[PDB]
RNA sequence: CCGGCGCGCG
């Protein structure tokens, strides 16, 4: 009580590299898409991916 | 539903005025034209005369004195008198057809009652295969008929074809399709594999098969097992075809659609029987699908499903109606012809069939239910379930667990977060709030087209059915993304084939665009539901249909703009049926004049529901003011300016406080006390009955023998008690005597309250007495106490166990002291963020007099669109009234809070807000029992069982074994003998507590074991018990 | 049994000009809308209200100009909504108003100048 | 068998083994995935 | 003071 610890929106903590890591994930299932698209990899493998 | 959210009500109100046009002409046919044995008299109806008339009693009536709001049904008849050859034609009375409310509700009896829907397999075939014993792969193929007629062709490890019926009951293909007259040549040249067929002819089936008739007879010898030879007879036909042509071979208008599609037949849609065609062209799929040619039919698709609204259970029991009319006629008919009469075609006729069979189907069927009236939130949603139990549908135990998960066919027609708790979980559904139901029995939701330049498209709105759902490209995404390119090849999400992708928009065929598309109302009522845990939402669901409505009512600060959708259909405020001018307001009534018609609109006050909640109403116009047609006039019960107002706003503190919000718990103050922001009305109903007995009839009088007057103070000259006076537990309502034995009406325990209104009402019949029957309605005022549960609409739930003067709660930098305390562990475990968002923004809205109705998932424009909303909206209202601490730089929605017993600040920022808080029924007073000792089980001379009857508690095995792992063998034989059955050791166990001298071993048989020991002398076994002394070794026998 | 929702009636080009030559006891009001038009779902709104207002003592008309365009560009309409006041007196002159005016306006206008 | 069926084919069904211009990437794709997975 | 059916709570 005496401390009274609480939870605001801006205490939920996302760690700074997400947006990075995001990002990074989606730069390569926007390749493998056109790749699958051209008939360069079949659709188990861009599943799997 | 195409631009706007549809009714509520609209399926209800639909399907029984389908009912009406279609439902009684497509059932006053079949009617048979009853004849004679003999051919002499000739009953008929005329089904085009049919009519129906306006209900002499007024809706608010049929439920005042608890009677039936039906209208009358008379069909004209025709009976022909051959030997006399005259006919008569007269109104005959058939009997009384229920009537929809408004709202959606029938009533029966005074009860107000819903149908609701129900789901089940579609009629057509079904393709399906199951591993064996060694895992060799066996393909199915399974009719369904109209009325649930499965017939299952199966291949066995031979490759034989079996049309099985039963478990047993095996035929092979060429008997059965010999037996309806396929010619041997015939079968084999319209199958790919002539060959198969042939290899399995036995030369006892040829025989058979040549002609129609053995094989007819052939057929009934495997179907029904039984040994002999049948002789063929039209009679044989006749119990077949009721038997299996009746049942498994009529598919129907729906059954036949979709064989024509699975099984991919051109044949015309008015066939509505199994032509045999289709059972040869399913052998050609069925063998064929075992060399890879198709896939698997998906038995949970809701492509495969139908769905029963009121007008398909109100249809068939009109079915079962009008069969019961005939074999009333029939006997009617027989019975004046053996007396040479004449008799009137009223007379052939009675109501009985009619009015008994729809009495009892609203009384009786599980679909028929109990209007739940705790809210107008209940009112609405109750009449929107779906439901795969009930007659025809799975139960529990029958229940598949692949059934009760979610199927990609399910959005935005089924709720994929409503579902009901416990053993039923997953069974019983809730339609979404843009769902439609089809002329095919299917669910459909609208979504927006997308086309060609070429294409007119007037209307780009179209309802989907399931079955054309898989087969378009639906997005959810925004078209607010540009690159170099153009905007055609950005990629948005998207669902195809039961699937999610990721294409270009110049891919995508249809966008679902409406916010409350896919879900239910309790879940559209949720304001940033997509920051809470979708298991909470399944709880805040629940949760929001136990709010009680408080005795004063106010709007939410923030909302999701749905509450304005629910107080309309739910038909607790007063909507104008007609233009005008408000002339006259008060309590009572409303007076509202238009184009010289003048009506009165009367208003409900203080009445009771079925869970004894309180229902008023207040007037929301004044005199002089213009209305149209379907604006609101009046306000009633937790609805305030016409949006639904279950809970009060109120503010709050998250951090815990002195283990007082440990858990669960909620710390309030006294403020909330005094002020009744959490007070309702309650009002309970007891009603007493006057019967005839042997001795004679009961008697109501005030003069009781063996009673104070203290008791009897409140009664009346008749023996009832006033109306306006204060009762108390035990007191008397109602003072009957029974020849005299008191058999009076107490109050019960803990009834204490005001009698507000007495019902003394006789129910006229055909006897020399009618029976008397007093209702007393008496009103509790409850204010918001420990014990009570609230809750918020983000699955935060909580017991008040603590209640603090104002001076004690903790106060905020303006010196105001909050109103809750919630413990903030709550949150992390829980997942349910979106409370904070909800308090931080209900508190600038406060400050800043703004309400906000924000539709869900606003993170489609822009990320962080809540954060960005309430934060801008604290630091506005924290500008505008000069109040620093309502936004903090340094922590956005958190402030320093001080101790009000020490008046020290609390070291962290506390987030503290104005949330929208909900009293839930689930209180103290209804919850609390007690009892010493009193009535007992007739048969196990155990204690009863409830609260209501003054019952024990059960101590059942699991509490036996904690009691034998402590080793406390005298607390759990005194659990065992003489606090439930022992009835010799009870007595004894009363009067020695009493006087205080010790209590002895019962060492006697309870009367549970007794009463085990003469049932198995029912199965001629005895039992018997025998102790043997250690000292001399004799036998002796214990009295059982 | 079941009144109808809507009180403003929906005329044609023919229809308005027999209307305004015959005899005409109380002033009339005639709408020019379109239903692709985002204002005119407010106009109908306070014109229905209107209605709602002036029970007999006003007529209340419409007109699409999907469906008579050369007929509204022949009255003058340069845009929507727009209203016409008609004067039950032939002597008098019409009244055009152009916008989204206040419903205290058009009853000043009924009241004092029809 | 497998010279009747490719004959059948040619003749009521037009097939005929046109040359699939291939980049290194789809090359590469039927030239590795003949091996195995990794 | 008995059993089924339906709806709920933990």
């Amino acid at each position: 009580t005496a401390t009274s610890i609480s939870l605001g929106i801006d205490d939920l903590l996302t760690i700074p590299s997400k947006g990075w890591l995001v990002q990074d994930a989606e730069q390569q299932s926007l390749i493998l898409e056109k790749h699958h698209h051209y008939g360069n990899v079949h659709a188990v493998e861009k599943l799997r991916q | 539903g195409t631009s706007t959210i549809p009714g509520f009500n609209q399926i209800q109100f639909e399907g029984f005025y389908r009912f009406i046009d279609q439902g009684l002409i497509e059932e006053l046919s079949k009617f048979p034209k009853i004849e004679d044995i003999d051919h002499e008299i000739e009953f008929q109806l005329f089904v085009e005369t049919y009519q129906l008339v306006e209900p002499l009693i007024k809706e608010r009536d049929a439920v005042y004195e608890s009677l039936t709001y039906s209208s009358e049904l008379y069909v004209s008849a025709g009976l022909i008198w051959k030997t006399n050859r005259n006919m008569q034609e007269q109104r005959i009375f058939i009997g009384n057809i229920p009537l929809m409310n408004s709202l959606g509700t029938f009533i029966v009896n005074g009860i107000y009652r819903v149908v609701i829907n129900q789901i089940l397999q579609s009629p057509g075939i079904y393709y399906q295969s199951e591993l064996d014993h060694n895992g060799i792969s066996v393909y199915t193929g399974t009719i369904i008929s109209d009325w649930g007629g499965r017939l299952e062709l199966e291949i066995d490890k031979k490759a034989r074809i079996w049309a099985r019926v039963s478990r047993k009951q095996k035929i092979s293909i060429l008997v059965l399709s010999s037996a309806m007259g396929s010619n041997l040549r015939e079968i084999l040249e319209n199958v790919c594999y002539p060959e198969i067929f042939l290899s399995f002819l036995t030369d006892k089936e040829k025989k058979k098969i040549g002609s129609k008739e053995n094989a007819i007879l052939e057929f009934y010898q495997q179907f029904s097992c039984v040994g002999g030879d049948p002789i063929f007879s039209e009679s044989l036909c006749k119990e077949l075809q009721k038997k299996f042509f009746h049942q498994r071979c009529e598919l129907g208008r729906i059954g036949r659609r979709n064989i024509n599609w699975r099984l991919n037949l051109n044949i015309p849609q008015n066939n509505i029987f199994l032509l045999p065609r289709d059972i040869l062209a399913a052998a050609d799929h069925l063998i064929g699908m075992k060399f890879g040619m198709g896939t698997l039919d998906d038995m949970n698709h809701l492509k495969n499903k139908r769905i029963r609204s009121v007008a398909d259970l109100l249809q068939d029991q009109l079915g079962l109606a009008l069969a019961r009319l005939e074999n009333v006629v029939k006997g009617t008919i027989g019975g004046a012809i053996r007396h040479k009469l004449i008799p009137t075609p009223q007379n052939l006729v009675t109501s009985t069939p009619l009015t008994t069979t729809y009495e009892s189907f609203f009384g009786l069927h599980p679909l028929s239910q109990v209007l739940d009236r705790t809210n107008p939130l209940t009112q609405i949603v109750h009449g929107r379930k779906l439901s795969y139990l009930g007659p025809g549908g799975l139960t529990g135990r029958t229940a598949n667990f692949r059934i009760r998960d979610i199927h990609p066919s399910h959005y935005g027609r089924i709720c994929p977060i409503d579902t009901s708790e416990g053993i039923n979980v997953g069974l019983i559904g809730s339609l979404s709030i843009h769902a439609r139901i089809g002329d095919w029995g299917s669910l459909e939701s609208p979504f927006y087209e997308l086309v060609e330049k070429s294409k007119k498209a007037q209307i780009r709105m179209l309802f989907l059915s399931p079955s054309q759902d898989e087969y378009y490209m639906i997005a959810a995404g925004n078209s607010l993304a540009l690159n170099r390119g153009i905007q055609e090849e950005q990629v948005v999400p998207a669902r195809y084939r039961q699937e999610f992708l990721t294409i270009a928009w110049e891919e995508v065929h249809l966008r679902s665009i409406f916010p409350f598309q896919y879900f239910s109302i309790g879940a559209s009522l949720i304001p940033f539901i997509e920051h809470n845990d979708a298991n909470r939402a399944l709880m805040s669901s629940n949760m929001q249909r136990q709010a009680v409505p408080l005795s004063r009512s106010e709007k939410c600060i923030v909302g999701t703009g749905l509450e304005r959708q629910v107080a309309l259909d739910s038909g607790v405020p007063a909507i104008a049926e007609h233009e005008g001018k408000i002339l006259y307001t008060d309590t009572e009534k409303i007076i509202l004049s238009g184009n010289e018609n003048t009506l009165s609109i009367p208003l409900i006050m203080y009445q009771r529901s079925n869970k004894n909640t309180c229902m008023h109403q207040k007037p929301q116009v004044r005199r002089g003011k213009c209305i149209k047609k379907g604006q609101i006039l009046a306000d009633g019960a937790a609805t305030v300016g016409g949006e639904l107002a279950l809970g009060k706003n109120v503010l709050v503190a998250y951090m815990p406080w002195e283990g007082y919000n440990f858990e669960d718990a909620v710390l309030i103050s006294e403020c909330l006390v005094y002020g009744d922001i959490y007070t309702s009305f309650h009002i309970r109903k007891y009603e007493i009955q006057t019967h005839v007995t042997t001795q004679g009839p009961e008697r109501i009088t005030k003069e009781i023998p063996h009673l104070e007057g203290r008791l009897l103070r409140n009664l009346d000259k008749n023996g009832i008690v006033m109306l306006g006076s204060w009762v108390e537990t035990g007191d008397i309502l109602v003072g009957k005597l029974t020849p005299s034995k008191e058999t009076c009406l107490k109050l019960p325990i803990g009834g204490r309250g005001r009698v507000i209104d007495v019902r003394w009402v006789q129910k006229k019949g055909g006897s020399s007495y009618n029976p008397e029957i007093i209702r007393v309605y008496i009103s509790q005022k409850r204010e918001i106490k420990v014990g009570d549960k609230v809750a918020g609409r983000h699955g935060n739930k909580g017991i008040i166990s603590k209640i603090l003067p104002r001076q004690d709660m903790p106060y905020l930098q303006d010196g105001r002291p909050v109103d809750m305390v919630f413990n903030p562990l709550g949150v992390p475990s829980r997942m349910n963020v979106g409370q904070i968002f909800e308090c931080s923004l209900g508190l600038a809205g406060s400050l800043l007099d703004r309400h906000y109705r924000i539709a869900p998932f606003d993170e489609r424009y822009e990320q962080e669109a809540s954060r960005k909303l309430v934060f801008s909206e604290l630091y506005e209202a924290s500008k505008q009234t000069a109040n620093p601490w309502v936004f903090e730089p340094e922590y956005p929605g958190k402030s320093r809070i001080f101790d009000g017993r020490t008046g020290d600040p609390f070291e962290q920022p506390v987030i503290i807000g104005k949330p929208y808080i909900l009293k839930l029924i689930h209180q103290v007073d209804d919850k609390i029992h007690g009892r010493s000792s009193g009535h007992y089980a007739l048969v196990t001379q155990q204690p009863l069982r409830g609260r209501s009857k003054q019952g024990g508690q059960r101590v059942g095995e699991m509490e036996v074994w904690a009691l034998e792992g402590f080793g406390v063998a005298h607390i759990l034989q005194e659990m065992l003998t003489y606090k439930s059955d022992h009835i010799r050791a009870r007595q004894e166990v009363l009067g020695t507590t009493i006087i205080g001298g010790t209590i002895p071993k019962p060492e006697d048989a309870p009367e549970s074991f007794r009463l085990l020991v003469r049932e198995l002398r029912s199965l001629a076994l005895e039992l018997n018990h025998f102790l043997v002394s250690e000292k001399n070794f004799q036998i002796n026998r214990k009295e059982v | 049994f079941v009144r109808e929702d809507y009180l403003v009636r929906k005329l044609s080009a023919q229809e308005l000009q027999d209307l305004v030559k015959g005899e005409r006891k109380v002033p009339l009001i005639v709408d020019f809308y379109a239903t692709w038009c985002g204002p005119c779902i407010l106009m109908a709104q306070e014109l229905e209200m209107l209605a709602v207002e002036y029970e007999s003592n006003a007529m209340i008309v419409k007109v699409d100009t999907d469906d008579e365009y050369e007929f509204a560009r022949d009255m003058q309409v340069r845009g929507l909504p727009t209203l016409f006041f008609i004067s039950p007196d032939p002597s008098k002159d019409a009244i055009r108003t152009e916008g989204l005016i206040p419903l205290q306006m058009m009853r000043d206008i009924i009241d004092n100048d029809m | 068998t497998e010279d009747e069926a490719r004959r059948r084919n040619w003749i009521e069904r037009g097939w005929a083994p046109w040359e699939e211009i291939l980049t290194p990437e789809a090359d590469f794709a039927r030239k590795s995935l003949n091996e195995g997975e990794e």
